[PDB]
């Protein structure tokens, strides 16, 4: 099985510098032109670099070009893309993918990493406040019921949030990223269950904002 | 640097009809395009090389087909799991540019709201601040209206909507529509309901509760 995996990257203040680095098994790593292709918040997908199967050939994007270098460790199977002096612009989910069209046709895309979220944010990183919200009727008398955890006020974007540990999944339903008056991200992770199912299940979120290095559980009670 | 556009990018289209969906080179391309389904969040996976071989592992329900300019992706059956946002690739140039995003809804039986109401918790008292959290749950299509009501009192420009990419399992959309209110005008009134209007309700069926009753 073909397992590309774009690793990590965050929030980098403008100007800065930050070094990515995908990876991958499943097939010869060698053998291929593997490549890296930004893509906007909402827009589409945009090719960044590309680097040869040999690793003695670099071909960059027109704007990116001396600011991020891509590299391979074909040794160790990784792939690699340092940036520098990032524009503010570049805040895009990286992705990189094999690009075999064979003999037969020139590039296409055969698979694509799990794809990271770098950002160019002047702004610093900020915890995220985690408020249990639950309604004002135990009875509701209707079978269907819902409750959920408001994660307040965080950043960067990216929040793990599921619940009871991770059984929970019918029902489970988590908002998207919502900007804010003074500029923080916010979301809201709601689950429908049973009204007769109040203290059947302890309904627990479990939120986890990686990017201010926190982890914050709630039961969800009154 | 070949400018790609993709002609419309809504397509909602009822199960088992065919979606028919363009991508418009600004150069000619001739026979050397891609096509992607990008479910939400996945990245995007290989659906037509060569702008016509449908790709190993792909159902024959895409079938792509075109040259230089005129560019059209075909679905014959539309499925829930076909709801995802689509690209076209050009590989003509060396580099590869791509299209807009034709987001494909599936076009489902109307199925009412399940509304709920979040009143807040005292942790965010204690900050203050407060939220009025109006909650849509599982309902189609993606076109309804949420208004609020303290004290009756319309709430305007102020409520933040947040709606989720349509669901798999049924084909609904949910939304969220939190509302910001300090802890000095909030405890100054009593009435709080989000009135709903919706395609499956009869009437605008409104949830609500008072700061007191808990």
């Amino acid at each position: 099985q073909v397992q590309l995996v774009e690793s990590g990257g965050g929030l980098v203040q403008p100007g800065g510098s930050l070094r990515l680095s995908c990876a991958a098994s499943g097939f010869t790593f060698s053998y291929y032109d593997i490549q890296w292709v930004r893509q906007a918040p909402g827009k589409g997908l945009e090719w960044v670099s590309s680097i040869s199967p040999s690793g003695q050939s670099t071909y960059y994007r027109r704007e990116v070009k001396g600011r991020f270098t891509i590299s391979r460790d074909n040794s160790k199977n990784t792939l690699y893309l340092q940036m520098n002096s990032l524009r503010a612009e570049d805040t895009a989910v990286y992705y990189c993918a094999r690009r075999t069209g064979r003999e037969e046709g020139g590039w296409i895309f055969d698979y694509w990493g799990q794809g990271t979220l770098v950002t160019v944010s002047s702004a610093s990183t900020k915890g995220p406040s985690v408020f249990p919200l639950a309604p004002c009727s135990r009875s509701t008398s209707e079978s269907t019921a819902a409750l959920g955890c408001l994660v307040k006020d965080y950043f960067p974007e990216p929040v793990t949030v599921s619940w009871n540990s991770g059984a929970l999944t019918s029902g489970v339903h988590t908002f998207p990223a919502v900007l804010q008056s003074s500029g923080l991200y916010s979301l809201s992770s709601v689950v429908t269950v049973p009204s007769s199912s109040l203290g059947t299940q302890t309904y627990t979120c479990n939120v986890d904002h990686k990017p201010s290095n926190t982890k914050v559980d709630k039961r969800v009670e009154s | 640097e070949i400018v790609l556009t993709q002609s419309p990018a809504t397509l909602s289209v009822s199960p088992g009809e065919r979606a028919t969906l363009s991508c418009r080179a600004s150069r000619s391309v001739r026979r050397e395009l891609a096509w992607y389904q990008q479910k939400p969040g996945q990245a995007p996976e290989l659906l037509i090389y060569g702008a016509s071989t449908r790709e190993t592992g792909i159902p024959a329900r895409f079938s792509g087909s075109g040259s230089g300019t005129d560019f059209t992706l075909t679905i014959n059956s539309l499925e829930a799991e076909d709801a995802a946002t689509y690209y076209c690739q050009q590989y003509r140039d060396p580099p590869g540019t791509f299209g807009g995003g034709t987001k494909v809804e599936i076009k489902r039986t109307v199925a009412a709201p399940s509304v709920f109401i979040f009143p807040p918790s005292d942790e965010q008292l204690k900050s203050g601040t407060a939220s009025v959290v109006c909650l849509l749950n599982n309902f189609y299509p993606r076109e309804a209206k949420v208004q609020w009501k303290v004290d009756n009192a319309l709430q305007s420009g102020n409520s933040q909507e947040s709606v989720t990419e349509q669901d798999s399992k049924d084909s609904t959309y949910s939304l969220s529509s939190t509302l910001t209110l300090s802890k000095a005008d909030y405890e100054k009134h009593k009435v709080y309901a989000c009135e709903v209007t919706h395609q499956g309700l009869s009437s605008p069926v409104t949830k609500s509760f008072n700061r007191g009753e808990c």
